[PDB]
């Protein structure tokens, strides 16, 4: 008090620590898009149950090699095919249709020739072929009983098709978290408004919103609350409530006026982990903690510049969203890359939102401090300014952090 | 791992 | 009839060019998330409008110096000061407060002392500077950031949440934007059965449908499910005909391709009178790939028509789908991102050119990223405790270069947001 | 830009 300079290293590594992962529920497949499995997923079918053709032609016998062959039927999708294939006879299969008795491997169509016929009588194979050729056996792709997605998967498009396949439609996943964002600071008007004398309208709301959203958490609208202990207090209960996370923006820091870090302590009995971050930009950043009912939520409170705020939610916030989510590595992702200008080092480690674009036949992309066209996924990360290296230049290695599309 | 830029010469 | 092999670059730029740009709509801005601006943006205000400090301390004269001098009061936020900064006199500001008339420059509280308080000690009243500050030092003018009738988002511009805040900082709540595409998928074959039943005798789960729909929703595009069709030209024609009314995208999967037993293609050129670009694609997977568009009432629908194998469907659809998805929502550059990683496994080369999911990994202090195939279905659900978010772009093989080993580097397409 | 894949 004022809170001491915590590293931007400390920093990180505590507010993981100190954010917890959250419940689980019961969901529908459907719905599993980002979502972690808390379970092991078993199959109980064989894919395929049946032998399938794997290309489009005749299930013929290896032992008869090439030759003239008589069609005795066609096995058709979705159906059980009920002849046999003998010495001498083919049968007409498709690509994914089941592979008959007495059949060991498949020549596509390619391969043969119409000799003698709406229905085909005779065909010649005119290929030796390999038993197993073109054919997928019983339980080739996933076998019965097999484990097939493990606990702490984290779900795409492909994880989703995955538990259709083996008919799993219903899983236990992690929780998202419910994220309240609301904007501090008597200069604040909603965008909706015309600017009034010594006002400006809230950015940051817009932003961290978008920026959770972005993410596939469920938010909540808190909007402008006045920089008092009262109101700060009202909309800090509410966000409690109804959150599992709660994000502010904006207020005095620094002076005694920290009605923010005043609530906090004295209304809410929160535990402050860090006041103050040594990096730029984001100094007067706060993170804490508040246990009620056994039940940990946890408290950013942001600084009220815009660049500030936006690097600081994808720095601290949405890694903590990430872990509390049941990410088992919620750490941003972290690249090389190139410099796009030369840049002055400060003596605190710089953050500038930049955009990652890879040319053509070159390893390393290129990083552009904030084209226009795009929006910034990349987080320039400049190091701290040490000795002989105050400045950093054009085509340089330095760190990228990814914070969206590539 | 580092939340902090790293350099290389 | 059967369709000619074509090459899978002409099978790409076929889609781009074939592919349509939607029209417009208005939306607000808590809705642009991924829209593509179709309009200039102007400030019809300074940012700041006001002279605001940078730093917590006084606004003071350069010209007076260092030194003791008056505290006459506070610049409060969201209120213009109504004091003057007479030489000698001080004002104390917080970061984003205005500056009042008479100052110049800001100095920060780190470089200054607390002479003197009231004598009830609830109110400072002398300040001592313990440095000289330059004109302007530690102060955002009027329109610092952003000027009065400037443009700060130029039409064409992909919003992201900056973007967001940006208009609802100028104050544009309003703006124009590409609609959406709407994406209707449906997945074809007698032996296909919803997730949600047991298997019969023949039979298999529809997977596609479900990772396709995924697929999409992850680019944040609206879709639409019109389930299980069976292959025959009735069932087919009704949900092309529904999915035509309803989407500007109709995909599909299964079908028993080419033949007489053809009846996707039957339906789409007899009965649809749509145009067919390609039928086959020189690719692996996902071979048998259709494309065609349908022009209706000055309208163009695209349709594609993908593989049945579960690997080939999102694939192909990461490859054709995604990239005519973003050129109808307005991105001006429609193409997918490609990097350069290196192979974490040998892998044998086709004489097709191959595409194959896999991890992209990077790691602490090593430049390039390391790409670990997944060998296609299953493989990866052993370490697969992340999801494949690359494309492992393998090149056709050749006399030279027959098979790929550990460590080359390769092309790998990112499909998916890490 | 290709959609095929390069080498090095």
């Amino acid at each position: 008090s004022p809170f001491p300079l915590t590293s931007m290293d400390k920093a990180f590594i505590t507010v993981l620590e100190m954010t917890p992962v959250l419940g689980t529920e019961i969901i529908n497949y459907r719905d599993g898009m980002g979502r972690v499995l808390a379970q092991d997923v078993y199959a109980k079918d064989n894919l395929p149950p049946f032998p399938a053709s794997v290309k489009d032609g005749y299930a013929v016998r290896a032992a008869d090699g090439p030759g003239d062959r008589f069609i005795i039927g066609e096995s058709q999708a979705g159906e059980q095919p009920t002849q046999t294939v003998m010495p001498g006879q083919v049968m007409r299969v498709t690509t994914g249709a089941p592979i008959p008795c007495g059949a060991d491997a498949v020549v596509q169509v390619e391969d043969t020739e119409l000799i003698r016929e709406t229905e085909e009588l005779e065909v010649r194979i005119l290929v030796q072929a390999r038993p197993g050729q073109d054919i997928r056996p019983i339980g080739h792709d996933i076998k019965r009983g097999e484990c097939v997605l493990a606990k702490g998967t984290h779900m795409g498009p492909s994880e989703i098709g995955l538990l259709a396949t083996v008919g799993v439609t219903e899983v236990e996943v992690n929780k998202f978290p419910v994220v309240a964002v609301m904007s501090t600071g008597n200069e604040l008007l909603n965008p909706e408004d015309d600017l009034l004398p010594g006002k400006i309208r809230d950015s940051n709301r817009s932003t961290l919103l978008a920026t959770i959203q972005e993410h596939g958490y469920p938010t909540i609208n808190l909007g402008i609350v006045g920089d008092n202990p009262d109101d700060l207090l009202n909309a800090l209960n509410e966000g409690i409530s109804r959150a599992d996370v709660i994000i502010t923006s904006g207020g005095v820091s620094m002076g005694e006026k920290d009605y923010l870090k005043q609530v906090l302590d004295i209304d809410l009995h929160a535990q402050i982990h860090f006041g103050r971050v040594f990096m730029k930009p984001g100094l007067p950043t706060t993170f804490a903690t508040l246990d009620i009912d056994g039940v940990r939520k946890i408290i950013f409170a942001l600084p009220g510049n815009p660049v500030s705020a936006v690097v600081t939610c994808n720095l601290f916030v949405v890694p903590a969203l990430r872990k509390m989510q049941g990410i088992l590595d919620p750490r941003p992702t972290i690249i090389k890359a190139r410099l796009s200008c030369d840049v002055k080092l400060d003596p605190r480690p710089e953050y500038h939102r930049c955009i990652l674009t890879w040319h053509h036949q070159e390893p390393l992309p290129w990083a552009q401090s904030t084209m226009s066209m795009r929006s910034a996924n990349g987080l320039l990360m400049l190091p701290p300014k040490t000795e002989q290296y105050v400045e950093l230049h054009k085509g340089e290695v330095v760190d990228v952090m990814v914070i969206g599309r590539l | 791992f580092s939340i902090v830029g790293t350099l290389y010469p």
